[PDB]
């Protein structure tokens, strides 16, 4: 299952992907290309696309969009200053007709920090419940944790398989 | 590409051969090679022996010895049953340059002659030649071989048998004076470029042996009459330089139809017919008048070819349509071609000499000519307009002050040497104007080129004669210039003029004499187009075609008085 | 450095090309082009230091190459290259595509160009020679080989 | 890829067309799931490359291919890479993650496959990025991963000078490498980046001098000894440390070309030497007699490199070089034209008082031997400068000067024919001792100047006339046969002739008329002198009636002057004093 | 008569080079080369050039030049003729004339000119 894993720079993307192969949080720097990985869950096979969220490299999610089954949208739930930036880019990839039976996952990440937007609140910032014939799901997250990722899982691998 | 030149397989043997082919026309040095190729030479293996035998024709004469090594092959090879390969064997053999090998191919010259295949006699005459080139001493086995060869009666063989007859032997006439009769018979079936030599050398003894138009006169007219119409341009051309020659004048017009019909072939063959076509028409200029339209220069032709119109049309100009060539050549001035127009303004000069009523009418459109910018027309306007004021050499005030002012904006050397003879012969005709243009030209002296520094001294020495008053010390700063001048022409200037002008100390009756001789009235210049001087050769050679006798002219005498008995020649 | 690496046949079709500077695919063709009209007109008996043309950065750059059956290997090289050095690099090249390719002809260069383009690579890497002994050079090769056929 | 190979030789005269196809097709099969298909794609994309098609359309598809776990598809895709990106290509920064995946790798062949397709990645930004982890690889357990990583930096140096500060004593530290290939390649890369800034690497000659000296690779000699001749100018002391080692590898060498190239570093060593030591003649001797042993070489290749060396050798010291006479003249006759020129610059360089006559002697025979209009001219033009270098200094017997010049006249269709008329004019005017000998060739000429009219070509022969009838003209007293000189060129062949020529024919004309009347009234025969003006009283108008300028106005004055002093004659004038006068 | 024939390009280099009598370098091409030089284009060229030992007569037409080398006095639009028929040889077999065709099938143009010239007499 083709899943693209986007969201803005900082968002802890990366630090999912290795978490959810690995097991262990790793140490990373701003990705300025992708990381790829394979996971299995529940006997289902995920090819993750963890691509570089830095404003400048950008344009170039455009490039694995085709053939994508799934969207996985991460979000750092307490960096209220740029979750309008983050609705943005979520928008305008969705506006993709290439993307139009995509799945989406909104990851809800960074929840262990004090002043974290819950589920809910990313909910109406990101304006989800507006979209149409879209299978999408939100699930709260910390990632260094580990604490909601297998959550966001079942829904994906339910939508998927 | 030793391998496989000794390897074994054929098919390696002629891939080698094809490549070196390749090699030697990339003009590359293969001749190391030579030991392996000539070691196939022996080959049954008919393209490889033609691939071997091209290999030993380019390669002779590189490598002499060891050619000389393998003659017996050579000889061996002569008498192979291959007509071709008999042909290329003797080419072999007479490419070699060894001093000794000569009486072998006096064998092998006369065994080809003694073929009874027509490809290998005309080789052997190729062969005869050769060694006519190799010792001149071997001449009289060589016309020994000739007389047998001129008997054949092919026309194949023929051809060659003439040429090698006229390469070595141009004064034994007796041979062809027992077989014109032949020649002229097979001269219709002849083959085109055997008709070009057959009829050439046919002039040359009908030049020679016959006197004033005899029957065998009209024989060779009758029979060369059908080749007028004959596709190649070189039958037709040796046909009617043959009748510019031989046949009588009130016949001889009939070819002007063909030589304006070869003019619409491409552009080389149209270039030669029109030097002969120049040169012929000087003498017979009524002949090619009702062509005069042919004749006009079109735009599409290169610069060369259309300078060659002009000039016939120089040689066809004439007071009952002089009118109608001046209207048109003004056409051609103002064309793009600089070139032409170059040719074009020169063209109109010489028939206005040549028709002494157009003088003015022709002068007149020249003055308006000097109004316009183009350098190289009004460089060229100018000294066609300086001949025709030297013939008639009126008081044309109102023609050489429109020119005399224009000098300040000439670059061309030939121009400013122009502007300032004319000053000077008219130094009296225009008082008000030479002062100056000498002061002019005196300070920028050093920049002029040689031919016009040539001129500005002899402005100087005439005005000193005339009005030494207030034009002294320009001529004695011109002269003081051209007095430490680098270039040597005008050394001899120098030298002659000042002497003549400047020291009365040792002035003798030819010192009062300068300035007569100076101001003397210069006779009209006798302008002559360049083709009477190719009246002195045959129409069509290279002789012709650059004017000069080179290496192996096929020169024609004068006619004679009495005819030499004709009753030989039955 | 060198500058380009250049080969093909006596007809002037190109058969190994790589590029160690910026050069327009145009570009690319017209110093083909070039060098081959510049080398392929030259004789058996001329030495085969011939100065480069203009496409290829200006005069002080040098086309030096070596005529093998009908193909020429043309190596663009700078200034500060030594030519004989340059020369039996292509020596070298020759000889270990002859070694790899068991008796290599123009058929290999058509037909397994990339395997070429290694074999150039392991030769000079960068515009910078990496290995230059032939036997060790093979080994690397084989090595190579020896992995391809163990996956 | 192969069944594209066969398609294009198929589709010779419609490549345009099938090649569009295959690119669609190549576009179709880019997007597809499967790797195997987007890499012979790739394989496709890399040989229409090859034949000058656009291959940056599918930078992403080649990153795909690249994303592969497979070596087999990873060696195409970096090689397409190698081949497609470039700087204006944006795309390159998707190639990050599987750039650094390969180079952190442990594995050996794919470290190289990526580090060969880093070889062409070679950016500001991917420096940046990757010296941190090039830097930990210099040191890799693997020697094979080490030498493909010393040339990467080596690019990174190109484009990262940041990581140079401090890579400067690792890669000199790397110098001692105990894997010969990667020593070798290290090598390559330290004198690489020496050749740009040299007086860096000047405390680093120890460590090249250990190299050279440790190394049986003749490769990292020749490159090292380069490296030498480039630093050879900062430090003459360096080079003369160098001189023994190269010597000694000189006389050890097996490699002619080797032999070649460290002969030729040597000759630049003791060019830097010969500054204040000049004590290296011994070894300056070695190096003629290696450069003989170059030269005698059968392969053009060495022979023309030993040209070059000598002639270096020459420009140093050629009283060795003089020692090779016959071993260039025998050179002259090779079929190459540049080396056969540059062998007559050697011959230029070894011109003397006492060879002169000989050299000179067998390039007239190559002259008689010449062939080509641009060969022929740069041959006596260089002939002429070697006879009139530092004005005629090596000339003895200047009669053997104007006969070769004759000889040369010979030389129908040249351009220099007015540099070789000024010749024969300067060794006239120069040279008293001679000019009757001159004035008897130049009268020979006149004589045939019939022949000689068959070039009217300006610049061609007729500028040889030019100076023969003029130092004829001008040097009569010499002369033989005047009257019959004098006719001969009245001859109305030489009507034909240039404008200038005829004019300075007959300016010659009446220097005639003015010695032969002299002579003829000295000794009383007024009646040859009253025949002879009642020629050029019919002969002159001849040249009055032509067309050119300068012509018409010499030769009106003359003949009006000539005239007229027959009616002088007719009084019985003794004209023949004004006359001299005239041209005295 | 026709002792040589050299094909020049439009480049003016030696395209190609074939003798029937004792070779004459390649190099007789530079007083052509000379005479294009001095010519304003390549209509500009006169179709007679004298040599110190031979004669150049040479044609343009199909972009390509034919000169030929003549060493004695034979008339010249013979040698004209003779070329352009040549050239109308290699149309037949070619189809075109130009500098592909010639520089692929040297052989057949070797043969054509070994068929139609014959140790400088042209004969077939
Ligand atoms: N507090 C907190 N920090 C997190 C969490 N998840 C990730 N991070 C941190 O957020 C920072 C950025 O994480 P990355 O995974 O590099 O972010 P990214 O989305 O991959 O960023 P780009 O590579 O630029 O696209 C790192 O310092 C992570 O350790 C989380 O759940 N809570
Ligand atoms: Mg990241």
């Amino acid at each position: 299952m083709r899943i693209l894993m986007v969201g803005l720079d900082a968002a802890g993307k990366t630090t999912i992907l290795y978490k959810l192969k690995l097991g262990e949080i790793v140490t990373t720097i701003p990705t300025i290309g992708f990381n790829v990985e394979t996971v299995e869950y529940k006997n289902i096979s995920f090819t993750v696309w963890d691509v570089g969220g830095l404003d400048k490299i950008r344009p170039l999610w455009r490039h694995y969009f085709q053939n994508t089954q799934g969207l996985i949208f991460v979000v750092d739930s307490n960096d209220r200053e740029r979750v309008n930036e983050a609705r943005e880019e979520l928008m305008r990839m969705l506006a993709e007709d290439e993307l139009r039976d995509a799945v989406l996952l909104v990851f809800a990440n960074k929840q262990d920090l004090p002043n974290a937007m819950n589920a809910a609140e990313i909910t109406d910032k990101l304006g989800l419940h507006s979209l149409r014939h879209r299978n999408w799901y939100i699930q709260a997250t910390c990632a260094t944790s580990g604490d909601g990722l297998y959550e966001g899982l079942d829904w994906l691998s339910n939508q998927l398989r | 590409l030793k391998q496989m030149l000794e390897s074994n397989k054929d098919s390696a043997k002629l891939d080698a051969m094809k490549r070196i082919v390749g090699m030697i026309a990339k003009g590359k040095n293969a001749s190391e090679l030579f030991p392996a190729v000539v070691k196939n030479v022996a080959s049954k293996n008919i393209e490889i022996k033609k691939l071997v035998y091209v290999y030993l024709v380019r390669y002779a004469e590189e490598q002499q010895d060891l050619a000389l090594l393998s003659i017996s092959t050579f000889q061996r090879a002569l008498k192979d049953p291959n007509q071709l390969i008999r042909a290329s064997a003797l080419r072999v053999l007479s490419s070699i340059r060894v001093p000794i090998i000569v009486p072998i191919m006096m064998l092998a010259i006369k065994e080809a002659s003694a073929d009874l295949s027509p490809y290998v006699r005309k080789n052997a005459a190729h062969a005869i030649q050769k060694l006519y080139s190799l010792d001149p001493e071997q001449k009289e086995m060589l016309i020994e071989v000739i007389e047998k060869l001129l008997k054949d009666k092919s026309t194949l063989v023929a051809g060659s048998v003439v040429m090698a007859f006229e390469e070595v032997c141009p004064d034994r006439i007796d041979l062809i004076h027992k077989n014109y009769r032949k020649l002229c018979n097979l001269l219709v079936d002849v083959e085109e470029w055997g008709q070009v030599v057959i009829i050439h050398m046919l002039t040359r003894y009908a030049r020679t042996q016959f006197v004033s138009p005899d029957p065998d006169h009209r024989l060779l007219i009758r029979n060369t009459k059908p080749l007028l119409q004959s596709r190649n341009a070189a039958v037709v051309m040796a046909v009617a330089q043959l009748y510019w020659h031989i046949s009588p004048k009130s016949e001889a017009g009939i070819i002007s139809k063909s030589l304006v019909r070869l003019l619409r072939s491409n552009r080389e063959v149209q270039y030669i017919v029109l030097q002969n076509i120049a040169t012929m028409s000087i003498q017979r200029k009524g002949m090619f008048e009702p062509y005069l339209k042919s004749f006009y220069v079109r735009s599409t032709d290169p610069t060369m070819i259309k300078t060659l119109k002009l000039e016939i049309l120089t040689n066809l100009a004439n007071e009952a349509n002089i009118s109608t060539l001046l209207r048109e050549f003004q056409t051609y001035v103002k064309s793009q071609d600089k070139q032409f127009a170059a040719a074009t303004i020169q063209t109109i000069g010489r028939c206005a000499t040549n028709i002494l009523e157009v003088t003015d009418t022709c002068l007149n459109g020249l003055v308006c000519l000097l109004s316009n910018r183009d350098e190289i027309v009004v460089a060229e306007s100018v000294v066609v307009i300086k001949k025709l004021l030297q013939m008639q050499p009126a008081q044309h005030g109102e023609i050489i002050k429109h020119m005399a002012k224009l000098l300040d904006s000439i670059t061309v050397p030939v121009a400013r040497a122009s502007i300032l003879w004319l000053i000077g012969e008219n130094c009296e005709r225009v008082p008000k104007i030479a002062p100056d243009v000498l002061r002019k030209m005196a300070k920028s002296f050093t920049s002029e080129d040689d031919l016009v520094k040539l001129q500005i001294l002899n402005l100087g020495a005439k005005l000193y004669l005339t009005n030494s008053k207030q034009t002294k010390l320009l001529t004695q700063y011109i002269l003081n210039l051209g007095k430490y001048d680098q270039n040597y022409d005008i050394r001899d200037r120098t030298r002659f003029i000042r002497q003549l002008i400047v020291p009365n100390v040792k002035s003798g009756a030819l010192s009062k004499y300068a300035k007569k001789i100076f101001l003397a009235q210069k006779p009209a210049p006798l302008l002559e187009s360049p083709f009477k001087d190719r009246d002195h050769f045959q129409l069509g050679t290279l002789s012709h075609t650059l004017n000069i006798k080179a290496t192996g002219y096929l020169e024609l005498s004068n006619w004679p008085e009495v005819a030499p008995d004709p009753s030989v020649r039955n | 450095m060198i500058k380009a690496i250049l080969i093909f046949n006596n007809h002037g079709k190109p058969r190994l090309s790589k590029f160690y500077q910026p050069y327009s695919e145009d570009t690319q063709q017209q110093i083909i082009r070039e060098t081959f009209h510049l080398v392929s007109k030259r004789d058996e008996n001329v030495c085969n230091f011939l100065e480069g043309g203009l496409l290829i950065g200006g005069s002080d750059n040098k086309l030096i190459y070596r005529h093998y059956a009908t193909l020429y290997f043309v190596f663009c090289v700078d200034s500060s290259e030594s030519e004989l050095g340059i020369l039996d690099l292509i020596q070298v090249f020759v000889e270990t595509l002859d070694k790899c390719f068991e008796n290599v002809c123009e058929l290999d260069l058509i037909f397994h160009v990339d395997k070429v383009h290694n074999i150039l690579a392991e030769m000079v890497m960068g515009g910078m020679v990496l290995e230059t002994n032939m036997n060790e050079i093979v080994t690397q090769i084989d090595a190579q080989n020896k992995l391809e056929k163990s996956e | 890829l192969q069944d594209l190979v066969r398609g294009i030789r198929n589709h010779k005269e419609d490549e345009a067309k099938y090649i569009s196809q295959c690119i669609d097709e190549i576009k179709q099969e880019l997007k597809q799931d499967n790797i195997a298909v987007k890499a012979n794609a790739v394989c496709k994309l890399t040989y229409l490359q090859m034949l000058g098609y656009d291959i940056s359309w599918a930078a992403f598809n080649i990153i795909e291919v690249m994303s592969a776990s497979k070596f087999t598809f990873k060696r195409i895709g970096y090689l397409a890479a190698s081949q497609s990106f470039h700087e204006g290509t944006d795309v390159i920064m998707l190639t990050t993650n599987q750039i650094r995946k390969d180079l952190s790798s442990p594995s050996q062949y794919d470290t190289g496959v990526a580090l060969t397709g880093l070889s062409c990645f070679v950016t500001p930004d991917l420096a940046r990025d990757l010296a941190n982890d090039i830097m930990t690889l210099m040191s890799h357990t693997k020697p094979y991963i080490r030498k493909k990583a010393v040339l990467i930096m080596y690019k990174v140096f190109l484009k990262y000078p940041e990581s140079l500060r401090p890579a400067f004593p690792r890669l000199k530290e790397k110098l001692e490498d105990p894997d010969p290939g990667v020593q070798s390649a290290a090598v390559n890369v330290i004198c690489e980046l020496a050749r740009r800034n040299p007086k860096n690497y000047l405390s680093l000659a120890p460590l090249f001098f250990k190299l050279m000296t440790s190394s049986t690779n003749n490769w990292v000699l020749i490159k090292i000894i380069k490296l030498f001749g480039a630093l050879t100018p900062l430090e003459p002391r360096l080079g003369k440390k160098l001189i023994e080692p190269l010597t000694n590898l000189i006389h050890s060498t097996s490699a002619m070309s080797l032999l070649y190239e460290c002969v030729n570093t040597v000759i630049a060593v003791l060019i830097s030497l010969s500054s204040g030591m000049p004590n290296h003649s011994a070894s300056i001797q070695l190096c003629v007699q290696k450069l003989r042993i170059l030269i005698e070489d059968s392969d053009q290749n060495l022979k023309y490199l030993g040209l070059l060396a000598m002639s270096k050798i020459l420009k140093t010291h050629p009283k060795s070089v003089q020692s090779h006479k016959d071993l260039i003249l025998q050179c002259l006759d090779d079929k190459d034209e540049s080396i056969r020129l540059r062998a007559l610059d050697l011959l230029y360089g070894m011109v003397s008082k006492k060879n002169l006559m000989e050299i000179v002697k067998k390039l007239m025979t190559h002259v008689d031997k010449a062939e080509g209009t641009t060969y022929r001219d740069e041959l006596l033009t260089k002939i002429i400068d070697i006879c009139s270098q530092s004005n005629y200094q090596y000339i003895t017997n200047f009669e053997w000067y104007i006969s070769i010049l004759v000889e040369l006249t010979r030389l129908e269709g040249t351009r220099h024919g007015h540099l070789i008329a000024a010749q024969m004019l300067d060794v006239a005017i120069r040279v008293k001792a001679i000019r009757k000998f001159a004035v008897s060739q130049m009268s020979a000429l006149l004589d045939s100047a019939h022949l000689l009219a068959s070039s009217t070509q300006r610049n061609g022969i007729c500028e040889v006339l030019y100076a023969a009838a003029w130092i004829c003209g001008e040097f009569s007293e010499h002369l033989q046969e005047p009257h019959h000189t004098l006719e001969a060129m009245l001859r109305p062949r030489v009507t034909t002739l240039p404008g200038h020529i005829q004019a300075v024919y007959v300016q010659n004309v009446v220097k005639l008329y003015a010695s032969i009347l002299q002579q003829k009234e000295q000794a009383g025969e007024a009646e040859g002198a009253q025949a002879v003006t009642q020629l050029m009283v019919d002969r002159l108008p001849q040249f009055v009636q032509s067309a050119d300028l300068e012509v018409q106005e010499r030769a009106s004055c003359i003949l009006q002057l000539v005239k007229h002093i027959q009616k002088l004659q007719a009084k019985d004038v003794p004209v023949a004093e004004e006359v001299s006068a005239l041209f005295a | 008569m026709i002792h040589s024939l050299f094909l020049i390009n439009c480049s003016g280099d030696i395209f190609l080079e074939k003798h029937w009598k004792s070779v004459v370098s390649q190099s007789v091409c530079d007083y052509f080369f000379e005479a294009q030089e001095k010519a304003a284009d390549v209509e500009n060229v006169p179709p007679v050039i004298s040599t110190p030992h031979h004669y150049l007569i040479s044609i343009y037409r199909d972009k390509l030049f034919f000169v030929s080398v003549i060493q004695t006095e034979v008339p010249p639009l013979f040698v004209i003729e003779f070329l352009h028929r040549v050239a109308d040889t290699f149309q037949d077999y070619f189809g075109e004339c130009s500098e592909a065709a010639i520089k692929d099938n040297v052989v057949i143009v070797y043969e054509l000119l070994e068929e139609m010239l014959d140790n400088g007499f042209p004969l077939a």
